[PDB]
RNA sequence: AUUCCGGUUGAUCCUGCCGGAGGCCACUGCUAUGGGGGUCCGACUAAGCCAUGCGAGUCAAGGGGGCGUCCCUUCUGGGACGCCACCGGCGGACGGCUCAGUAACACGUCGGUAACCUACCCUCGGGAGGGGGAUAACCCCGGGAAACUGGGGCUAAUCCCCCAUAGGCCUGGGGUACUGGAAGGUCCCCAGGCCGAAAGGGAGCCGUAAGGCUCCGCCCGAGGAUGGGCCGGCGGCCGAUUAGGUAGUUGGUGGGGUAACGGCCCACCAAGCCGAAGAUCGGUACGGGCCGUGAGAGCGGGAGCCCGGAGAUGGACACUGAGACACGGGUCCAGGCCCUACGGGGCGCAGCAGGCGCGAAACCUCCGCAAUGCGGGAAACCGCGACGGGGGGACCCCCAGUGCCGUGCCUCUGGCACGGCUUUUCCGGAGUGUAAAAAGCUCCGGGAAUAAGGGCUGGGCAAGGCCGGUGGCAGCCGCCGCGGUAAUACCGGCGGCCCGAGUGGUGGCCACUAUUAUUGGGCCUAAAGCGGCCGUAGCCGGGCCCGUAAGUCCCUGGCGAAAUCCCACGGCUCAACCGUGGG
């Protein structure tokens, strides 16, 4: 799986030989490429210690706030720009740094849809 | 690392064949009727440990050093090797004969419960000698001064009867 | 090779604060999690069997315990792995015996007899203070116990203070603050089991703990950790600590 | 053989009294459990059916044999608390 | 004991190595009467391969059934307690074994997590409202050689699912009530959303009923405790006949994922990062507490006991669970075996015994859960090749025996003759000891009766110029050296000496060795000054005055587990061994 353990190279440049097998606690998971869709799609993941994570794979709505605490549940049209990757904007992928378009205007995302289960954003004045 | 291994309590001479040491040890063994040289070497090692402790404490300063000095002097006095008024200097003047004199067989012979050291060893091994109200069968036991006067025949041994022929023979000496 | 929590404890690795023969047997009772730390605690089985001698074997010790004949603080304890720590009251109502668990001068735990009136008091050092739901203040004591008060009494309690609490009803008797001249008793460190009065408090940058100076009945001055200093009175000890 | 009681303790969490004693018996073999129990009950005015002898230990080169025994208030408590093997050894349980 | 002795010459003094002499571990020849205590015994070559038995179970007070007994109204149906498997809960991720791999934040120590998870347990503040659903057991029918397994009926739960609320998580706008050395933390008010609980279940006593009490229980929040994850500074091996290495590599800007920070991963920006103070590469190796040795400095080892790390035939993967990518659970590949009715189906003792192989080199296919601990249970209690007990073994230490006395003889450190004495040990017996035994311990009967070998004998080095055999042959010899017809040096006889239940042989480590030299070695002629100079880093550096306290010294808090080591006392007879205090 996606091992997230120690690197195989010393900072000097030499190589490191593992002294033990991979442990179950050092494993990751596949990225949750949250896409714009017509309906919200989410799943529940059991994590270390029996905790729960809500993973959003397709997002249709967004909670948008405007400089005063007022919040509105609106619809996501498209991703204008996503600096996290040069193709996420083209493919309509939502991440914590994305800039999306809604009927009210441009909104910058402030949550992590892969870890939160919801999409929250702040309007751009 | 390694675990603990029980080390020997006696030391072997650096050279197995030296004329002077051989003659001296032969004299000591013949006089004190010891079974083997390792007994004599054990007593020599006891002496040497005492002297090493005294030497280390002489050039030592500290509260623990004073406590150890007092404890060493008290232990020696209790063993009966030093006079009650002795000081740390008198420790280095001890000799092997002093320790050999405190063996249970030697003290039995001195008190006269046996005619000879061999007979004293026989009595100790066979259990005819009692320490306090207790029987001990170790001829190498170092008697303590606080009790040295309570050594006598065990109350159940035949040697406790003045009539016993062996006791009469021992007495008429 | 290790995959999860340990369930055993060898006698040769037992905490140094216990009074146990470390070579008579191979296995020791692993303390169950409880009020106090493992370093300042001892399973109740050893108190029932070794310390007091009421039992000769763990089986009959458990048989005694299951009948609720041993009381810790004010609650009957039946689990033989229950930890009992510093400033804890062990009461045996059938015998009338009441003991206070305290460290001696070498850091080992011992049982000091106390009186029946004293048996209903257990001092608790306020280890931490926080807020909970509804705007209430929660105090966490040195033994892991917790108490709740209203925001009105916010300033009546502070960290390092002592609270005298009747048990098992858990009523607040009084609060002993931590200031100059407050009688204190050291529960840990090189100066364990030494009592005195506070003199000065010194703070340092970073997370280095604060250090408190104490004056003993002979007038000598020594130092210890502010967390190690346990308040037991204002000018004289309100409880017996000989 | 002469029995001398060195310690008496009254345990009431377990309804019993613990007796540590010694037997002075120079020139004689170690006394039997039956005889030791009989003399102990005669001296202490105990109940024969609610008393056990934990051990009679003879030391080396000594005329004094140490002994540990217990006396229970109730036979029911005796049976409940004491192990089966010691009761069998003392003969209380037929087995 | 802070040590020396033999050997280079016709004779002497040096340098220098070899040997002798001591201790420890492994194998081994000969020999061997006991008893205690201990952390000893297939580590060295094969982490090579395994027949058979055992090494993880528990709960009837969560639930429904079956068989048996009893009390029964009596076709009805009700109540109990015995046994049984099934669902269900917890555990099986600890304990046990081995040292392969690993030169690494693996280990030791001091600190961080304000960047994080935690079933069991403790405390405080709350809640347990309404519904639904199968299916095991059981009954009918089976197949398959087995391993295994299909269809139908029927049902219960602390089994499972749903609704509500309480509650969790993100984000935005506000107040500053809290712990902190310092708040991306906690608390209070609004706003948008996602996720989203429980067993008022069981037992007992009462109570006409209702209802009450006690015990063990369920769910959420905030803390603790236990057990962990991750991270930082310092410290501990050899090679230059290994000189350049690195390319997700160094750092950043933004994200994903993680229980959590992190090039852990991704996209985009730059060329950074390590290295003669030895990078990279190669060899060897589990790290430490500790053990051996030495007067010490030091040198060597680091299997057995404790803590930590790894592995389960060699690899790679995943499910359930708080905890695993799991020794006696699962999937695949590679290797080696086993049953088969040939269709198919299983296994890997680096668990306790036992077997094969390997070798110079390592034990019983035994008894109990009675003591200490672990899991389960309300408890009694059940299970545990962990542990406790015994069996075999010249494993390590401690205490002993193989007789003692008197007289008289002798070739007198001892043998013999006569008369006596004791029973540690030997044989038999009664008690006590043990879970049951055995061993030990008290006592009784017999009786000196049952008990000494190994090396050496010219010097170094204690001990023979004695006698028979061989005549440079056999042989002996760590070194010197001896044997050629006159051998105290070879073989044997008789004497003698050193240790003695031990004594010799072989390999290894330390001392010897001031032959590794900081303490503390040498370089004209014995080994050793570059053929000679200038200079880079490094090391070593003139005098006086003032300032800082980095180094240095003193004092004072927190540490450096236990065992091991030394001392005193007390308990096993003293001792070995254990316990209590000090270091």
């Amino acid at each position: 799986a996606i091992w997230q353990g120690r690197s195989l190279k010393k900072p000097s440049g030499g190589r490191i030989v593992l002294a033990r097998k991979k442990r179950k606690r050092e494993l990751g998971r596949e990225p949750s490429n949250t896409r714009v869709a017509e309906q919200d799609k989410r799943k529940i993941i059991r994590t270390y210690g029996g905790n729960r994570k809500v993973r959003l794979t397709a997002a249709a709505y967004a909670n948008v706030f405007d400089k005063s605490g007022k919040g509105r549940k609106v619809r996501i049209i498209r991703v204008i720009e996503n600096p996290a990757n040069r193709q996420f904007a083209r493919r309509n992928i939502i991440t914590k740094g994305a800039i999306i378009e809604t009927e009210i205007g441009k909104a910058k995302v402030t949550s992590r849809p892969g870890q939160d289960g919801v999409v929250n954003a702040i309007l751009l004045e | 690392g390694d675990p603990k291994r029980q080390r020997k309590k006696y030391e072997t001479p650096p050279h197995p064949w030296i004329k002077e040491r051989l003659d001296r040890e032969r004299v000591l063994m013949d006089k004190y009727e010891l079974k083997n040289k390792k007994e004599l070497w054990k007593h020599e090692t006891q002496l040497k440990n005492f002297r090493r402790r005294a030497r280390r404490l002489l050039a030592a300063r500290g509260k623990q050093a004073e406590i150890e000095r007092e404890q060493l002097l008290a232990r020696l006095k209790r063993l009966g090797l030093l006079p009650e008024d002795a000081v740390l200097d008198d420790v280095l003047s001890l000799t092997i004969e002093d320790i050999l004199e405190r063996r249970l067989q030697t003290i039995v012979y001195k008190k006269g419960l046996a005619r000879t050291m061999r007979q004293a060893r026989q009595l100790i091994v066979h259990g005819h000698i009692e320490v306090n109200g207790q029987i001990i069968r170790s001829p190498s036991y170092l008697v303590l001064k606080e009790e040295e006067d309570t050594i006598t025949y065990a109350r159940t041994s035949p040697f406790a009867n003045p009539q016993h022929p062996e006791r009469m023979m021992i007495e008429k000496a | 090779a290790r995959k999860g929590p340990k369930r055993h404890l060898k006698r040769l690795a037992a905490p140094t604060s216990w009074y146990i023969e470390r070579k008579a047997y191979k296995w020791a009772v692993r303390p169950r999690p409880g009020p106090h730390n493992m370093r300042t605690s001892i399973p109740l089985l050893y108190i029932v069997r070794d310390y007091l001698g009421y039992a000769k074997t763990a089986r009959e010790a458990r048989k005694i315990l299951n009948e609720g004949k041993f009381l810790v603080d004010g609650r009957v304890r039946k689990d033989y792995k229950f930890p009992v720590g510093i400033m804890d009251v062990v009461s045996i109502p059938e015998t009338g015996e009441h003991y206070r668990v305290l460290p001696n001068r070498i850091g080992k735990l011992i049982l000091h007899p106390i009186s029946e009136d004293e048996a209903f008091i257990k001092p608790l050092r306020i280890r931490n203070k926080r807020m909970i739901k509804g705007a209430r203040v929660q105090l966490n004591f040195h033994d892991g116990t917790n108490h709740i008060v209203s925001i009105a009494e916010k300033d009546n309690y502070f960290t390092s203070y002592t609270v005298l609490m009747k048990v098992p009803e858990r009523e607040i008797l009084e609060v002993l603050p931590f200031e100059k001249g407050a009688y204190v008793f050291v529960t840990q460190g090189k100066n364990v089991a030494r009592k005195g009065r506070i003199v000065e408090i010194k703070r340092f940058p970073m997370g280095w703990p604060d250090v408190v100076t104490i004056e003993d009945e002979e007038g000598e001055l020594f130092d210890t950790l502010k967390e190690y200093a346990f308040v037991v009175g204002t000018d004289k000890p309100k409880i017996s600590l000989p | 053989m002469e029995i001398r009681i060195k310690e008496i303790k009254e345990n009431k969490l377990i309804g019993r009294k613990e007796i540590y004693f010694e037997i002075y018996h120079p020139g004689e073999p170690t006394p039997s459990r039956k005889d030791v129990k009989g003399k102990l009950v005669a001296m202490l005015d105990l109940n024969p059916e609610t008393t056990v002898i934990q051990y009679i230990r003879s030391y080396f080169g000594s005329y004094i044999s140490k002994g540990y025994a217990k006396a229970y208030d109730s036979k029911e408590r005796m049976l409940y608390i004491e192990p089966e093997y010691i009761l069998i050894r003392d003969g209380l349980i037929e087995k």
